[PDB]
């Protein structure tokens, strides 16, 4: 019923097209920050794109990573304190450290302890308050209560490459931070001679149009942003892999 | 009732409308109608000349202020009120015809032009939005400026659907009112604006930092709708048909004979036109009459008359498209047929009410809120005083102490005599006072005192006779 | 809302115009746009009636000032004020009317002829240009000088394609304000290409020193659209529809007669028509009646009607006309139908409300902003002097000194008594003020006391009576 | 916008009209131009009842002056500067009517002659040219003469093309202001080569030398353009189609009968028309029946009915011709069909609009700068003298001393009695004086109260009633 | 298949085609003149003027 004549079609088509466009840019934008944080360094590359290896240098003794020693899955489940290794690992960072952020795999991994759940209901020995039941199960990101002095952070966040769904952090890492961290959100200049022309640079997400009287018509839709995602103090946090 | 059904005798069974709501028949369309609007508008004999009308007769040539401030609700005395009702009228009259222009934020217009833009925005958009800024490097007395908006930049942001609480770029809150507008940037080269930036109606301290007028028609109207929408179809289909009326009345007389022949279509034109070879020329000089063989033949064709009745049909659709959009059809079409004065006073009047109407609604609101903006600034910086022992502050009852009325240009009379004439006998008794009729006029009447005070000396001292309004 | 939609049957499925802001919609086709409009005034009957009609109907044949400064926001003084009315109303009366015509440097117009230009030029371009400039090689008393810039001029340099802050030669700050047109210089021939030179609009000093008038649509129009976009097509199909007419009829009324037969091309126009072999010429001399054989003939043809129902749809294009330009039909067409006293008055006052729009606005601007850029020489060069304890100085509220309100031609009504009467007995009674009727049939009205109080004391020292106004 | 656009069906896609200035589009054919409104002027009859339109409503029967110098400015006093105006006055009168015609060197004209022609060759060229020369030779009271140039002989020397300081014989300097002229000779005779002289606007004391008067339309512009080019081609076609209409309907009239028959020539009509043998001329006495054998014949040929709608079209062209040059429709066609008087006063005024916009103007203008000419001599060579205690010398002002008002015939009007109950009635009240109401006249108030002053002691003297306006 | 409204078209046609323009009966045939009588019909018999009811 009702129907529409084949012009509303099209303004409706242009615009989904629209969505599509700021939401790609988003999750490469995205992509970078998160890159840029897990380890020191992110390499951009591409089928048309010369690489270019942007390096913030991150010192050898972050990153650190579990081996055959020192691992919590390993280790038994009761009668064993989490909380002593996570001070030798933030004793590494310069800097005070306010916030953790779990892949939901390693925080199922981190409250199955025995002894965490028992700095949870100390009368006198402790101030941290969870959330240990559960409280976001479709969000993306799920604020748990103060673990003493840090927050407690889950992250489940989704990029789609290709058609198959992929998840940003990379299964169980654990990432120690400081919530006032200098971060740097960098956009560069856009290579466009029509762009120069209006007058305008240095901006993000410039949006044209064109048509381009071919055979069948059509006009096209074109969204260019050229950013770039830096770390002024790129050993300001410290990473986890936490197997 | 067979106004429901089916119809008489089946005639109807496909008109079966959807009832929906004004917001639901408007939106999802809205740009195109839009846009027909200003198409109809720009390229238009009759739209352009029925917006002339719309500014000319609603507003005019001046559009001027009278300061009422509520004395006996404010509990502070008549004379005091008049006192500060004329210097607040001063200090208006100074900041709004400024030459220079400054009260917009582009210097491109004075206040009345202002009103008669925002008169027209009404009439093929449905509404019209002033903003209210301030310029804090400026260094003149006062730092308000207004700027116009048209309705199109008004939209949803980074191309979103339509929602509960923002429709069409307006946010709405639970109930029907609205909290913020957001406004785009159009700029010339290049389309697909960029940037949207959020600005709210209202400053926290109660000051208008937007401007919105309409009158709506149903319960939730979030965005007005043209005039145009009744019409739009009509004057579009009228414009082709005269535009194909032309054409074709020009092909029709172009060909104006027809040779048949056998020989050489070069000496068919030789020997029976009146050409030479020395196609070709025909010279347009005295009469001939050709000699023609059996085998010749020679047509003078002779076409349909030029107005076959389309002079007849316009007349119909005129009325019509007059009809809908409000001025009278003798206005809107210049026509003018013979007639007594009854007839034309009765289409003037009939015409009147109607942009009486428009003018007591739209300009009038848009005019009071920019005037109580401005006095808001204008108490703050002390340009005027208000008077003390009062009951309520400023920011209490702010129409209270910005109650203001304007004075628009008055009407043409048919007749030069019988308006003077009616309006003395009126004077001669009680019916009326002094004001009406100076308004109708377009005249305040204590400047016209304060005229004829400055005459009857400025007479009495060249030695002329007193005028007959002195006293003896 | 049909308005939005398919339309009645799918009619309108085609029609969808883009939902394009002024600026672009008028300026890819500027020039064009600009050329047609002057082609239909330069080569047409109707396009310079027109013209005609705004220049004699805005404006007239004189425009006087009348310098009323607002005294009481200044605070100086009534007789202050209105010494230093009286002394710069001489020293501009002076300055402007000078029959020299060195107030531009062409020396070929006076204030009028500018004024008249500068409406025209609001007519069939959509906006005016007015250069001040200073000569410093003249030894006159005053130094200004104006100019008037054809729109043409102004335009992007050396073609450059259209940018954000300058769009189509006129510069734009951050804001939608104007800050400096470039202008080139033209030379028809040839010579070295156009040099593009840069004016700033306003001086360091606050003076204005380049003018521009346009009446803007929308929020942002950096550049005025003209009337004539409305109506240009039909005009033109109007011109081609008559020149075709007008063929045609010569061509059917050229062919007098026929003639056939089956003798040679000569004898038998000797024979039938009559000529002489002593083509070949026929005389026109007497009645004449040929002999004829069986094979013979001769035949009258007819023609059909030369004005079959052209000039009724003539008629319908020029109301249309009419209406898209703002001239009522009566003047443009000079048909002058038959109509009553009160159609006629109705049309007079249809054309005179929008002809008292475009006076209050365009060439009242144009006239202000020159006079205060003229007003400010004066002052500061000491050709006349400021009243004392001033409460601002010149420069910081230029209005206030150069409030003015010009006077053009009043109407010459289509009665002369009755308008007499009416005024006479708005006299009598306290309605209006002898500075208003004075003032509609363009006079001042202490010029005419200074005459009746002239004229008394010349009647009595020649013996005469004294007159009706002198008081005994 | 559909004006800058293709158009309605991609009709106007090949109306693209160049665009360029007035000097581009006129200079080139500037001869041809004029010279086919010369033609039309002189071998059209409407055109030349334009003209003489002209000629006789905006000038009239008499051009009278009256001088009004500024003389608060100049600090001089009121009653040196009546006296001065009296003595300029008189002066004036004596040497420009003088009945040997000696104002201009070929001694053909008077001053009203000249400014009449000034006028008409201002209507049908664009400009009006008067030289001021001396005959040293001569031995009269005041040696200035005048002489009027056709704008034909204005021409670049040698014929050459145009140079960017010199176009169309008009020297040009770097402004647009003009500076000297080229005249040719008169060339009679086809042989005789032409000599090219040289003459300079100005002499070097400021006197005017050569007078150009002609109103611009664009910013540069050195030679206007007629008023005939809007109707140049129609006026052509017109003349063209009214001459062959009338040999087309004396064609058509002609051939009264026609003649079947097997005979000889001659016995043929000597047995059906009835003419004698001793082709054969009839005489027309009697009604005549003839007698036919089966093989003979006789038709009475019949021809269309000769004005078929040809009276209508020349109507609609009239209106056209009429509205392109400015002459009201019954002024140009003599048509007068039935109108009320209503009709006849609106078209009436509608020309008188135009024609005191011309008077002001152009005849104005060129009096004023006559005048001031003039006035240069009787200045120096003290036929006449200054007033005493003068602020200025008379070359520091000119305008001031020889500041002027121009008074033309007054209109005929269409009711005799409502003209002056009007006058009466606007002198009784004080809405006008006696000096505005006798000039709409064509008379000088200073000149009637002196014939009344005599009238009434010449009655007095010799026995009669006083008159009305005596005094007691 | 639909045509567009624009523009004056002259069509060739070939011997066997044609094109027929059709002429329609005056849409208000005197009408008016019965609505008239049955109207002061219809008044009579109600009361109300023809005036008032028309």
């Amino acid at each position: 019923q009702n129907l529409a004549d084949p012009a509303y079609r099209r303004r409706r088509i242009i615009m989904q097209n629209m969505r599509d466009e700021e939401l790609a840019i988003a999750q490469v934008e995205e992509m970078q920050a998160v890159s840029a944080v897990l380890k020191g360094k992110y390499t951009m590359t591409g089928e048309a794109f010369d690489p270019v290896e942007v390096d913030m240098g991150r010192s050898e003794e972050n990153n650190i990573t579990q081996s055959g020693g020192t691992e919590w899955s390993k280790r038994d489940k009761s009668t064993y304190d989490p909380t002593d290794d996570i001070e030798a690992y933030a004793l590494n960072a310069s800097g005070v450290v306010n916030i953790i952020v779990f892949d939901p795999k390693g925080w199922a991994l981190f409250r199955s302890f025995k002894a965490v759940k028992e700095k949870l209901d100390t009368r006198r020995g402790s101030n941290s308050e969870l959330e240990t039941a559960v409280k976001d199960l479709g969000k993306a990101v799920s604020y748990k209560g103060m673990y003493g002095d840090v927050a407690i952070v889950v992250y489940s966040g989704q990029y789609v490459e290709n058609g198959v769904k992929k998840n940003f952090l990379p299964d169980n890492t654990m990432v120690l931070g400081n919530t006032q961290a200098r971060g740097l959100r960098t956009y560069g200049c856009i290579q466009d001679a029509d762009a120069q022309r209006e007058g305008i640079n240095a901006s993000a997400r410039y949006p044209k149009n064109w048509v381009t009287t071919g055979d069948p018509a059509r006009e096209f839709t074109m969204i260019q942003s050229a950013p770039l995602m830096l770390l002024a103090d790129p050993d300001e946090f410290v990473s986890v892999q936490l197997a | 009732y067979h106004g429901g059904g089916s119809g008489f005798g089946g005639q109807l069974r496909s008109w079966n409308p959807p009832s929906e709501s004004v917001d639901a028949a408007l939106l999802p369309n809205f740009t195109r109608g839009n846009a027909r609007a200003d198409d109809l508008v720009r390229n238009n004999g009759y739209a352009a000349n029925a917006i002339q009308l719309h500014q000319d007769h609603i507003v005019g040539s001046f559009f001027r202020l009278s300061h009422r401030p509520s004395w006996r609700y404010l509990g502070i005395g008549e004379e005091e009120a008049r006192a500060f009702s004329r210097e607040v009228e001063a200090a208006w009259k100074e900041f709004a015809e400024d030459d220079c222009c400054c009260i917009d934020v582009e210097r491109k217009r004075t206040f009345t032009m202002m009103i008669r833009e925002g008169v027209a925005m009404h009439a093929f958009n449905g509404e019209l939005f002033v903003q209210a800024t301030w310029d804090t490097s400026s260094s003149r007395l006062f730092r308000t400026q207004f700027r116009m908006v048209s309705p199109k930049r008004i939209s949803n942001p980074n191309n979103t659907g339509d929602s509960r609480n923002c429709r069409a770029g307006v946010q709405i809150n639970d109930s029907g009112a609205a909290l913020g507008y957001y406004v785009s940037e159009d700029g010339y080269p290049g389309w697909m604006p960029q940037k949207w930036t959020w600005i709210p109606r209202e400053l926290p301290g109660g000051r208008a930092s937007f401007i919105h007028v309409f009158e709506p028609v149903e319960d939730g109207q979030t965005r007005g709708a043209n005039v145009f929408y009744s019409v739009m179809e009509q004057m579009k289909m009228l414009d082709t048909l005269q535009n194909t009326q032309l054409q074709s009345a020009i092909v029709k007389a172009m060909y104006a004979a027809t040779i048949e022949s056998e020989l050489d279509t070069q000496s068919a034109m030789d020997f029976i036109l009146g050409a030479n070879s020395q196609a070709a020329p025909v010279r347009l000089g005295g009469a001939k009459v050709p000699h023609l063989m059996p085998g010749d033949s020679l047509n003078l064709q002779t076409a349909q008359d030029t107005d076959n009745g389309y002079s007849v049909f316009e007349q119909s659709l005129l009325r019509y498209i007059a009809a809908g959009l409000g001025v009278s059809y003798e206005q809107l079409s210049r026509n003018y047929a013979q007639m007594s004065y009854s007839t034309a006073r009765a289409s003037a009047n009939e015409s009147w009410a109607y942009f009486m109407g428009r003018r007591k609604f739209v300009a009038s609101r848009q005019a009071s809120q920019m005037f109580l903006c401005w006095l808001e600034e204008a108490i703050v910086r002390r340009v005027v005083t208000l008077p003390s022992k009062a009951r309520f502050s400023f920011q209490e009852a702010r129409s209270a102490w910005g109650n203001c009325d304007w004075i628009g240009s008055g009407r043409m009379a048919i007749d030069g005599l019988k308006e003077v004439q009616e309006a003395v006998m009126l004077i001669e008794a009680g019916l009326s006072t002094y004001e009406k009729e100076c308004a109708k006029r377009g005249d305040d009447y204590q400047e016209i005192f304060a005229q004829q005070v400055r005459e009857t000396m400025e007479r009495r001292a060249a030695g002329l006779k007193p005028p007959a309004w002195a006293a003896a």
